[PDB]
């Protein structure tokens, strides 16, 4: 019903934070984040599409990834 | 749409960016138009910007040093 969720921050490892479980979206990840418009997303998933990736996720309706039992992600800045 | 792999400087698991450009035109502008990456890195592929980058079956591998 609700997944723990950890991120770099560009970098920090955040604490694991609790969010609730409809398929946690991307928008519903950066809603926890100000100050963005400039942020840029990726996360650890599963895949050696032709071993495992940081792939980015860019619309606010994009199911996050899963990884082992979490979503550890990688939001870094642009300039 | 290309698929483009880059292991950044060396960090243990890689990036995963899908490049709006089909694999025909996939140009390391197009990559630097993606990425947006502080100068100057360097690039390597698995095999300029108006030359562009290796992929077999629209899969484009590449390393960064910053």
């Amino acid at each position: 019903d609700s997944i723990v969720v950890a991120y770099y921050f560009c970098g920090p490892i955040p604490d694991r934070t609790l969010v609730r479980g409809r398929a946690v979206t991307l928008g519903q990840f950066k809603e926890l984040l100000t100050k963005k418009g400039s942020y840029r997303y990726y996360f650890k998933k599963v895949s050696d599409e032709f071993g495992v990736v940081f792939e980015e996720v860019r619309e606010d309706e994009a199911v996050l990834p899963v990884f082992e039992e979490k979503i550890i992600g990688k939001v870094e800045k642009v300039d | 749409e290309t698929k483009v792999i880059y292991h950044l400087d060396e960090e243990e698991t890689p990036y995963l960016v899908k490049i709006p450009v089909p694999a025909e035109r996939i140009t390391l502008g197009d990559f630097k138009s993606v990425l947006q990456r502080p100068a100057g890195a360097k690039y390597f592929f698995k095999s300029d910007d108006n030359a562009r980058l290796p992929c077999f079956n629209g899969r484009v591998v590449s390393w960064l040093v910053s």
